[PDB]
């Protein structure tokens, strides 16, 4: 099926 | 023809083995109203009548044999016997019997090919052990009509294949087609038993009419059987000549036989063994005492050696419990595996996702994944079905970046080796590690997120070898 | 009354059965000095005395009965017989009798109904198979006399519910009242058997004094009996008429049966078999050959249908192994249980532990918790107390933060979707997983560090949905 | 002198049984050099030779005993019949017996004391039933000289010794010393038998040379036997005087009994139980319906108590499955054990790595170090060598800093408080654990990168007490 | 029990 | 046998 990623932050 | 012969046979040593059953029965299981009772069999009611009552009194094999109506029981055709030992309603109707056995000892139409043969049953002897109204029938004498060694070698191989033997055959003969008229053949003033038969064949007369006299023993005797026949109310085992071995005797149920201890036991663990007799501990199975989980008196079984120590049994195991969720529900499975493994990704170009908000990914046909074959579940309980399941465990994981050369050096692969590889971390910010299924295959991924303070990066690695897993494999009610 | 009748009639048979019994063992187990010891039966030392020695001499059922007092046994009121068939300590002191059996054949006090009875036993003949003294006995006849047919049908009720069978019963006569005028009564010079007295009930006059001898033989040995009073020594099953199948014999414990390999099995894996006939392979726990953990020769049992492939068995499960720390200890456990779950806040109110240095939890009541039912351990052998046990390894965890809304999006509630929702992650601090538990409750609480690079912010949530767990149950005698 | 007589009459009657054991068994346990055989006994073959096919035809005990040396067998001093009724190596080199039979019949040297006594065995009568070479023995004849109830009374006792019984027992005389002149002794031409020597002593001359028959009979094997030596078809239990009860008989194989139901069970659930007698349940072994992984018909078996509850088994189990990621290979394992643990490092004296790049530790000495026993793997089917496995999870991880006492608080040494010291937490890198073996103990060890956003530091910890892990272990055939 | 929860730090 | 450290970063 399905498999994502995510989004990180800078500061 | 022997092969005509053998059916001829075969069928008569049917008849003559359910009469015989039927004798050997004192109390017989009979329908009355639809509930199955137990009833005294017929043949012991000193109020029965005809036929059930008729007795001949030749205990002696060499004794005359009867020639009153109501003490023999004519046989076959023209006669209404059978009746009398079928059951009430062979017929839709009804018959004039009074009985609705619950089994059929004899079919109620007679074996067809029996009706023209040339051998066949015409009159039936019980011998009486007293002299009282429904006495005891000590030994069954089968007069079969000729209408000669070819047939005893017949019936004696048809009475072998159904556990059954003739106490003796005689040779019989009489000077008309009467019932009453049958008498033993003598030779000397001798009865003719038919082993004896094969040097006096030639002082018989063509003027008679021979037949055989089939004598048997119904009475199954109180002691136990080669063919077993004989029903134990239990029995026990012999130690140093003395009878204080295990016994074995069944419970209510008619499932279920039960092992005690036998008088000479000085410790109350009964136990069943297997012995190979090859040098080594025989392995029992034994009853030990034992404590529930609200210190109540209880018991166990334990599989162990000679020694004490615990034995080993290969075997599927089920375990049932109430779920820990909502309780008064069962649930079953079974014993899991655990298999070690890290994902395989290495090199920059499969481990890092460029675009990780908008990345769709494949778990079918993504690099670097964990694949397995979806065990095949044991046999369950009907209406419980097992499904297989699969579960991951982080075992090892780090934050690693890319060196001065765009390598990854962490890496988990092998356990024993997971901190001589220690690579250049950076911060973690987690992992999301995923499991699914095809219907062959098991299917598990990884997403881990990574900043780099060295270069102010962050980065996110697909099924890296910087994370390892411990697998749990098992198959259970709960699903997936 | 038949209700007076059948009490008489049980405790006569009582008497007779021990006796019986009695003469039926040649060797006896006695006590001298406080230990059981084997010895022959006085019966058959031919250096014992009156009255093991007395013998009568009538092997006929016919023949005349015995007239002299050393030979047959005076029995009951003003003897001191009794003594010699009983335990010498049946009084505190000590009898006459030199033996002190481990086992009472009959009471030390007759049963108290004989002592007035209309039927007494009064004389008791040990009828010898030879001339020799200490001869074996063949037949044991009681004389009863009358102080006769309803007492005849009590005592064959005794005698059936007592597990022997009378050979014959005699009608027996005297003038007087001695033991020694007994004789046979006689009909035209025959005597004049039970089954013979409904027809000569009238020539038989009443100055006489009547009574009745029982007939029972000793022993049952040689043969198997179907009530199971007869100890085999082993037994051995068959195929194909021959004897060539399985065998089970008590070894010298008492406890344990012994499965052993028949003479036609081609291989050596002796086996225990279950069969339900509905068109299934039989299940068999059979023994096979194996290796220990020195590579030494061993054994085990394999649970395999006819294809021998494992099979199923549902049960509990118990192991035992050394302590992995402390040797010289045992400890048990069981098959443990998996169960995957996420905690369950998902909001910022439920969340954020705002000031993280001052919370104290309460993880029975916290927002979010993973909660179970404490399980029930099952039986364990005796001072072995199972605790139950319950752990968990952490399967996904990512440092989530809010989004654009306010909402947090990892969630890993499905372990087939932890992928499906990304977050915006920030850096993560660990997390801290406890687990706690009431009297009936497992309590699983956890809680996390987070940065927030975006905002510089620190965040400690408790119980989040980004969180997931592999959650192992079990039991073991190594607490929690 | 009794004594001495019953010495002789001892190895008599020895000889007597040893022989009939030997005509008893129509299939013996031959040695065919290093491998036990089942063969036709050589008297059932009609192509052995003499003296194993000679047969008298004397059925009657009052017919002529035969004086054809073809016929009977010569035995004692000037025969060579000894060699064919013992084992043909009872001398290490050899005899002329063509069988080398598991066990000794009758010993290989005939009992010294019957080479000079007055009683000894002079000829063998083997009676035939039927009149075919090889036929079966229905009785055997001990012809006795006298080199008369002195000796009849001796040999009954030695022969109540030994579980044999004599048919009858004749006196033979001969008119002078071959084997073959002995006839029956007559009294008015009626055969005189043991049972009338007492009134006929004196019609017998001195001229005539006497002796006694002793006639034994071989086939005991109808009814099931004390001793064993019977094979039984089948056997049933009884449950309230019928048989309704459970049933247990051999498979082809020669290895299994097979138990199946009663025709009085209303449920097909065969079933084999334990019972202490104690006031507590029975435990059984039973047989249910199931469903295999394909929802075909199938079954499995069940250890409950009386009330339907699984029950307990302690015992080592291995499961045997395919290799999830082979297939065509199986695979063993054991049930594993939990164990929850944390490293045991304290202070950041051993906490801190100084310099990671250069540091390689030695695990077996390393502080704060996880250390366990091997464990030792049971018992496993030949070929199939069981591993030791150890894996470990992460339970708990948080990356902790000193705090203002240069101390660290978090500790996950206790599972049940893991939260209740908070510590000061920096941003985690990951952790690596390594699990290393010797020959004897299980090493885990771990290392942890821990950055400080406070003093911008860089840490790398060494079995730190905030680190904590889940430990299974386990035997398998899947190594480590 | 009691359950209780950790510091992390402000950069 | 042995056991190895890692080299973590520094912003």
């Amino acid at each position: 099926s399905e498999g994502g990623a995510f989004t990180v932050n800078m500061p | 023809d022997e092969a005509r012969r053998q059916i001829v046979s075969n069928a008569l040593i049917s008849e003559i083995a359910g009469i015989v059953d039927f004798v050997a029965e004192e109390q017989i299981t009979v329908i009355e109203q639809g509930i199955e009772k137990e009833i005294t069999n017929p043949l012991y009611e000193q109020s029965s009548g005809i036929p059930y009552i008729n007795r001949t009194t030749n205990k002696d094999l060499n004794s005359t044999m009867s020639t009153n109506a109501s003490e023999f029981i004519n046989w076959g055709a023209g006669t209404s016997t059978r009746i009398f030992f079928t059951r009430k309603y062979c017929i839709s109707t009804g018959t004039q019997g009074n009985y609705e056995f619950s089994k059929d000892y004899i079919p109620c139409e007679e074996p067809a090919i029996l009706s023209n043969s040339d051998l066949k049953i015409d009159r039936i002897d019980f011998v009486a052990t007293d002299n009282t109204v429904g006495s005891a029938i000590e030994r069954v004498d089968f007069i079969l009509t000729f209408d000669f060694s070819n047939y005893v070698s017949s019936l004696e191989k048809a009475a072998e294949q159904h556990s059954i033997s003739f106490k003796d055959i005689y040779v019989v003969e009489r000077n008309s087609s009467g019932a009453a008229g049958w008498r033993l053949t003598t030779i000397s003033g001798k009865p003719l038993t038919f082993s004896g038969l094969s040097k006096n064949i030639g002082s018989l007369d063509k003027t008679k009419n021979y037949g055989l006299r089939l004598s048997i023993d119904p009475n199954l005797g109180k002691f136990l059987r080669a063919d077993g026949r004989v029903g134990a109310d239990k029995l026990c085992w012999n130690i140093d000549n003395k009878m204080s071995g295990p016994c074995l005797a069944a419970d209510d149920s008619g499932n279920n036989l039960v092992l005690t201890k036998g008088k000479g036991a000085k410790s109350n663990e009964p136990g069943l063994c297997w012995d190979l007799n090859t040098g080594t501990s025989k392995l029992c199975l034994t009853q030990i005492e034992g404590k529930d989980n609200n210190d109540k008196d209880a018991s166990l079984i334990k599989l162990k050696d000679d020694n004490g120590n615990p034995a080993t049994m290969l075997a599927n195991i089920l375990v049932e419990e109430k779920s820990m969720t909502d309780s008064t529900k069962k649930e079953l499975r079974t014993i899991p595996n655990t298999i070690y493994a890290a994902f395989s990704n290495s090199n920059a170009s499969d481990l890092v996702i460029t675009n990780p908000g908008n990345y769709i990914g494949n778990v079918t046909s993504e690099k670097g994944r964990i694949e397995l074959n979806v065990q095949d579940c044991p046999v369950s309980p009907d209406g419980n079905k097992l499904h297989p399941r699969l579960s991951a465990s982080i075992a090892s994981i780090v934050a690693d970046t890319k060196d001065s050369n765009g390598k990854y050096q962490a890496d988990f692969s092998s356990l024993a080796g997971n901190r001589n590889s220690g690579g250049q971390l950076g911060y973690l910010s987690g992992t999301a590690i995923q499991v699914n299924q095809s219907g062959s295959k098991w299917y598990i991924t990884a997403t881990m997120g990574v900043f780099d303070p060295l270069t102010n990066t962050t980065y996110v690695y697909l099924n890296p070898k910087f994370l390892s897993v411990n697998i749990t494999t098992w198959c259970s009610t709960e699903p997936q």
